[PDB]
């Protein structure tokens, strides 16, 4: 990326971001964003609880699937901010 | 703005920037800074007077 | 909405019984509605007190107890919870119809007219009898509970 | 060893002395500010700054006892914090 | 911005004396010794009276549900149970400490969803812009408000008074549960 | 004016007779809060689920079994067939089929909420009965009445079977 | 338009009869949601992998082997080949092609090249000469891609379930 090849993403004069900030997901609807964010939050919190709260983590018990699903919790935050942005942009 | 009026200085480099001063004299033609604003807050040099243009002053109270 | 244009005055003398002048201090339609509901509840309550003390049956029931101390034991058993649920549903319907109306405009609801008229037994004299019997039921049930809770029981 | 963590068992170590000092320092600053507000309107504020008008200075010092209500009143009326659009500022 | 005087919060209890002039539970003027409603004039950082009323109604509603829960739970009333869950606990402070997480995990996260889905334009309320949002008007059962202005104001005033009273009650029991001896004569 | 089902209670704002089976019955006013198309799709779905559920319950209780279901080793009272079938793992097949159809259901409800003009519950699965619009309206009102009956019918059936514990 | 295979709704915007195998089947708007060139390349890649997977699974289960093989059923053949080693060599060999595919996808989606998804210009005998041949073979390829996806899913699930013979 250079100075020239960069989208006009400033939105200080407006009430919501342009959808272009979402990049590859600039067209996925707010419904999909919200549903995926909710599923991601539920699955990730389930994974974290099953990994460290319901069970005690250890060298012989660390689970790759739970570890990977934990990363869906921040993805859930991003998806919910995205859902709000697309709802405000009208998609 | 008007002689005997209280005017807020808007010159960025002034010691009295965003502060009030009493206008004592406005000159005719000539001077690029016709207004003569008199203050009571001496600057670092010690002077309490300076010449300003009409655009560098904003009236707050009239005579 | 005034006490004067209502059924339930003194029968023979015809005057309104409001010595303390409480009709003007609150929505008169609310007064009529709550009077009718209190009278009906106390009619049912004194009838049920008399029946349960008599030992009149209760279809499908298990336990036998005197009505004075029946409340705690049926609460423990769990029938009064179901009675509470049914009463709550009915009184939530009455909530929905009446509350949006206190200190307001009773659109047409005639205080006390729940439309529960399948047999077509409505009449003005019967409304007067309803009110009088309800009030006397209130006083009589007061006497019943106060006397039963102090020993004295049976026919009292 | 004085325990300054906010537990009320050890309030007397810091919390009560802290409130006492805060009240006293507020009294001091309010007396100073109110006397300055008086002096700025005097015909010779520069000379009043050196030569204190003691009869009214005593009055301001006495009246600063109720500073928390007086400062709140000036805050609400908007006569405490001058708008910054009216304070000298150096060229950024 | 809409001033405090147009809000349904006046209480006759404060203006209850010779010359008070209050009627129908409402004083002629609102109560604000520390003029926190009018603090927005000093700066926009503060919330407007719209936000303050929203927060007041939220606190009142939560406190009323809270004190009702405290009373009923301490009275011994409890729900049915299974081998997984037991709702039998009189201490209202540790009652949630002793029920399965789905239980309190469904209380939370649904309170969390509703508080957040109903909240739209609350920052406009902070900036005192009630263009399409009445404070406290989540839309839950708004049909039961009387169409008459007088009756509607009376009902909202009753709500506000009960909320304030329950906030005082719930915090009294809280502040005598912790720091014992705050509220004298408290049952809990 | 006043509700057809509740002449003492005012008509809800949204309920106006556009949706078949409307008699203005909504004391709680949840219609005014939720979109209404979602609600009527939910009503159709609940109705269809309970309509099929009553038939499945009665045929399984009577003695009818599916091809090979005799080895599912249920108590044959349906009452346990749920536990037996999830233990045997065949209800996961039902879950997969229902999710396969519910992907399309989500797409369809999203379409009609977006503006596709699909009526709620429409899926073009008609058995050649969309020939006449009046007949289609009559059948839709039949389906909604049967739904309203079948929800409570299944409720009563399962509750009575549970009280029997047979 | 009003979609085929869902005759009670309309196909999402990308589906307009532009590409092969466009039966108007995308109820969730999941290709109007994200660029359909990536979707088509993913579909094609899945299909090719599953074609090769099914035919290799069937061949190994029937008895087709290499000059040095563990000579094991195709289910455990993964573990046997990994423990032997050459599976990792296959990983490197396909990783080279996949890095070149990273490049190709980037140019195709950016617009530096007019590349169709899943088009590496592998045409030794010019079997797609005229456009009619092009769409006919693309249609056949996509139909086989989907069918082989299903075929390998069924084969591998059934084999992991019962552990029986070829079928
Ligand atoms: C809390 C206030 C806040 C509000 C916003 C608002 C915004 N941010 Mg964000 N942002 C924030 C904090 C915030 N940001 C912070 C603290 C950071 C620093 C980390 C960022 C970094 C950031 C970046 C880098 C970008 C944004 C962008 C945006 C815009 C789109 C948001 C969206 O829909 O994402 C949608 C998000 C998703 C659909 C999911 C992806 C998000 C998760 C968290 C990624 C996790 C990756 C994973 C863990 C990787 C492995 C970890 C490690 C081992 C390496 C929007 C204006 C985007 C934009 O284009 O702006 C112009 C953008 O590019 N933000
Ligand atoms: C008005 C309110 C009222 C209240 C509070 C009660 C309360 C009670 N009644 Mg009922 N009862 C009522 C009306 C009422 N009754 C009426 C109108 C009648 C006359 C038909 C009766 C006749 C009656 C009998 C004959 C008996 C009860 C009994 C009971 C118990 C619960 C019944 C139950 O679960 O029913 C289902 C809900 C409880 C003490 C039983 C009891 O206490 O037995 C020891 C019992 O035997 N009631
Ligand atoms: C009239 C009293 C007065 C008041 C109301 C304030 C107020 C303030 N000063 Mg202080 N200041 C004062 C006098 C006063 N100053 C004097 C005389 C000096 C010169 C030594 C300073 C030097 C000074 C500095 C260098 C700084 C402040 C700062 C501040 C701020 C923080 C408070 C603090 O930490 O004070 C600190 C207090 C002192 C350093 C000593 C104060 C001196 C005495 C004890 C008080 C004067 C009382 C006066 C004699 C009263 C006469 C009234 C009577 C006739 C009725 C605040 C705006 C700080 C700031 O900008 O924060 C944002 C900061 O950096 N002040
Ligand atoms: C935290 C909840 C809360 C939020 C509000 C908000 C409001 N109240 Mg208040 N109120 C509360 C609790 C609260 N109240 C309680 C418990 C009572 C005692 C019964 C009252 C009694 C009351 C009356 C009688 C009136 C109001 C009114 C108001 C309005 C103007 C005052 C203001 O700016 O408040 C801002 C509030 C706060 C910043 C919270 C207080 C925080 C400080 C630090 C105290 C800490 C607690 C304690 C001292 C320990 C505003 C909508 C007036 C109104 O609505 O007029 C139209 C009005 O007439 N309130
Ligand atoms: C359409 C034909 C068909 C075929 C070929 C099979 C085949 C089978 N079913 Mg059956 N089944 C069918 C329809 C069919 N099912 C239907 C429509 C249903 C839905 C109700 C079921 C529900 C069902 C259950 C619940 C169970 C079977 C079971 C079985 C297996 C043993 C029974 C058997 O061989 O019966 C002779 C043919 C076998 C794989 C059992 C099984 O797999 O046990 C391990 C089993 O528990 N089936
Ligand atoms: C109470 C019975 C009943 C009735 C009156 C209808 C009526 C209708 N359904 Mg059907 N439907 C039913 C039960 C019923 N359904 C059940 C239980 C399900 C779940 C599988 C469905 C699922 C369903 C879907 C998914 C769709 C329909 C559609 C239709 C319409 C065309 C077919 C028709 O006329 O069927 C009349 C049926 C009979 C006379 C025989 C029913 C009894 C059998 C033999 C048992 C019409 C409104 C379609 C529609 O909306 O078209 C525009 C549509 O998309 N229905
Ligand atoms: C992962 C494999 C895969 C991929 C990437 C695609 C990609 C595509 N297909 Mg699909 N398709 C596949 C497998 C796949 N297909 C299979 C196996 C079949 C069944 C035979 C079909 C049948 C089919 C038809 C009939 C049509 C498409 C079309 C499309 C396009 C839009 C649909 C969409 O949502 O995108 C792809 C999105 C997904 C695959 C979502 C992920 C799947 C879910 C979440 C998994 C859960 C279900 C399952 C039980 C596991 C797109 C190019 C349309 C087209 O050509 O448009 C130009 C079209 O007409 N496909
Ligand atoms: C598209 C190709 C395809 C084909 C031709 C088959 C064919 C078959 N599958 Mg299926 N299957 C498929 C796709 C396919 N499957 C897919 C996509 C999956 C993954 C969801 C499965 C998952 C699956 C399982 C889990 C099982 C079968 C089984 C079977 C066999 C018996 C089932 C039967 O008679 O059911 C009634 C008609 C049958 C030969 C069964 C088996 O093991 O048979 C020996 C069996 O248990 N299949
Ligand atoms: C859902 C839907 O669609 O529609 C619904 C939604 C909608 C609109 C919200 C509806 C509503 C209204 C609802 C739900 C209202 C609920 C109201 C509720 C729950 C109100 C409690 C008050 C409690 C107080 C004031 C307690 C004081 C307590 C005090 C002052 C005490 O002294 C307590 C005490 O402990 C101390 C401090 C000392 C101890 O010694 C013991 C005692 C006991 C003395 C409708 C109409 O239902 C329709
Ligand atoms: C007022 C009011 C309401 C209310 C109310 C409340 C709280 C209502 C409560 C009602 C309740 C609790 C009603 C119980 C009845 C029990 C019966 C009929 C038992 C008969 C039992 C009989 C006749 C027994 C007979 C026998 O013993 C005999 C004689 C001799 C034996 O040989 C045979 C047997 C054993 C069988 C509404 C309506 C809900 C809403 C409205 O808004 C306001």
């Amino acid at each position: 990326v250079d100075r020239s090849e960069a989208a006009d993403t400033w939105w200080g004069d407006k009430d919501y971001p342009p959808s272009i900030v979402l990049g590859i997901g600039k067209d996925v609807p707010s419904s999909i964003f919200g549903v995926t964010s909710g599923l991601a939050f539920a699955i990730g919190v389930y994974c974290v609880a099953q990994s460290n709260l319901v069970n005690i983590l250890s060298g012989s018990t660390v689970n790759g699937f739970y570890v990977a699903g934990a990363l869906l919790v921040p993805y859930s935050w991003g998806l919910h901010v995205a859902a709000w942005i697309q709802k405000q942009n009208g998609k | 703005i008007e002689r005997g009026s209280k005017v807020r200085v808007l010159r960025p480099e002034s010691y009295w920037f965003q502060e009030c001063g009493s206008v004592a004299t406005i000159a005719k033609g000539g001077d690029r800074y016709p207004v003569v604003v008199r203050f009571e807050k001496v600057n670092y040099a010690g002077v309490a007077t300076n010449n300003f243009a009409l655009d560098e002053l904003g009236e707050v109270e009239a005579p | 909405g005034s006490v004067d244009s209502m059924i339930g005055k003194y029968s023979i003398k015809g005057t309104v019984y409001d010595p303390l002048d409480l009709a003007s201090k609150y929505d008169v339609n609310w007064l009529r509605e709550a009077e009718l509901k209190h009278g009906r509840v106390c009619m049912l309550a004194v009838a049920g007190f008399l029946a349960n003390d008599a030992g009149w049956g209760l279809p499908g029931l298990d336990i036998k107890c005197s009505s004075i101390e029946a409340h705690d034991r049926m609460v423990e058993s769990g029938h009064m919870w179901a009675l509470l649920a049914v009463v709550g549903v009915c009184e939530f319907l009455h909530f929905s119809v009446v509350v949006p109306k206190l200190d307001g405009d009773w659109g047409d609801w005639e205080p006390g007219n729940y439309g529960l008229d399948p047999f077509k037994l409505d009449s003005p004299s019967r409304r007067e009898a309803e009110l009088k019997n309800g009030r006397l039921a209130m006083l009589a049930f007061s006497g019943l509970v106060t006397q039963a809770a102090l020993g004295h029981a049976a026919p009292y | 060893h004085l325990i300054a963590d906010g537990r009320p068992d050890h309030a007397g170590e810091f919390v009560i002395p802290a409130f006492g000092f805060l009240y006293i320092a507020g009294w001091i600053g309010w007396a100073g500010r109110s006397y300055l507000q008086f002096s700025k309107k005097t015909d010779k504020p520069n000379e009043n700054e050196i030569i204190i008008n003691v009869p009214v200075a005593l009055g301001m010092m006495s009246g600063a006892f109720l500073w928390p209500l007086a400062a709140w009143k000036e805050l609400i009326n908007g006569q405490l914090l001058v708008p910054g659009d009216e304070v000298t500022v150096s060229p950024r | 911005r809409k001033p405090l005087s147009e809000y349904v919060g006046a209480s006759q209890e404060l203006a209850a004396f010779p010359g008070g002039g209050g009627k129908e539970g409402a004083a002629p003027v609102p109560w604000d010794p520390l003029q926190l409603s009018e603090l927005w004039k000093v700066s926009a950082n503060n919330p407007d009276v719209a936000w303050l009323r929203e927060a007041e109604l939220k606190h009142g509603r939560m406190s009323m549900l809270a004190i009702t829960g405290v009373m009923v739970q301490s009275a011994g009333i409890h729900l049915p149970g299974n081998a997984d869950i037991s709702f039998a606990n009189a201490d209202w402070a540790m009652a949630p400490t002793t029920l399965p997480p789905a239980a309190w995990g469904q209380v939370l996260f649904f309170i969390g969803l509703a508080e957040g889905q109903t909240s739209a334009g609350l920052f406009d309320l902070w900036l005192g812009n009630t263009e399409k949002r009445e404070p406290g008007n989540l839309g839950w059962g708004t049909q039961f408000l009387s169409k008459d202005k007088k009756a509607a104001d009376k009902m909202r005033l009753k709500e506000l008074k009960n909320g304030r009273l329950a906030m005082l009650a719930i915090m009294g029991v809280a502040f005598n549960h912790v720091i014992p001896g705050a509220l004298p004569g408290c049952m809990y | 004016e006043k509700s057809q089902a509740l002449p003492f209670a005012e008509r809800p704002a949204k309920l106006d007779g556009t949706l078949v089976g409307d008699v203005g019955f909504d004391p709680l006013g949840l219609s005014n809060i939720l979109p209404i198309e979602w609600m009527r799709e939910a009503e159709l779905k609940h109705g269809r689920v309970c309509m099929l559920a009553v038939v499945g319950y009665i045929v399984v209780d009577k003695g009818l079994r599916a091809p090979g279901a005799e080895k599912l080793v249920a108590a044959t009272s349906s009452f346990t067939a749920h536990d037996a079938a999830v233990q045997s793992g065949h209800m996961w097949a039902l879950l997969l089929a229902c999710g396969l159809f519910e992907i399309v259901g989500a797409g369809a409800i999203a379409s009609t909420l977006n503006g596709g003009d699909r009526k709620p519950g429409e899926f073009a699965l008609t058995g050649g009965f969309d020939r006449d619009a009046a007949k289609l309206e009559r059948f839709k009102l039949a389906e909604i009445k049967h739904s309203r009956l079948a929800m409570m019918a299944f409720s009563g059936l399962v509750t009575q079977d549970a009280l029997s514990h047979g | 338009v009003k979609s085929q295979a869902l005759p009670f709704m309309d196909a999402p915007a990308p589906l307009d009869g532009s590409m092969a195998g466009d039966k108007g089947f995308d109820p969730l708007n999941l290709s109007g949601s994200f660029d359909i060139k990536w979707m088509r390349e993913a579909e094609l890649k899945h299909g090719r992998v599953c074609m090769l997977a099914w035919v290799g699974y069937v061949a190994v289960d029937n008895g087709f082997y290499v000059p040095f093989a563990p000579h094991v059923s195709s289910l455990a053949a993964h573990d046997a080949a990994v423990k032997a080693g050459p599976m990792l060599g296959l990983l490197l060999a396909v990783g080279a092609i996949e890095a070149i595919s990273y490049n190709a996808i980037a140019e195709m989606m950016s617009g530096e090249t007019d590349r169709r998804p899943g088009d590496f210009y592998l045409d030794p005998f010019n079997l797609c000469s005229t456009p009619e041949k092009l769409e006919s073979m693309l249609e056949k390829e996509i139909s086989h891609c989907r069918l082989a996806m299903f075929a390998f899913s069924g084969v591998v699930t059934q084999s992991a379930l019962t552990g029986g013979a070829f079928p």
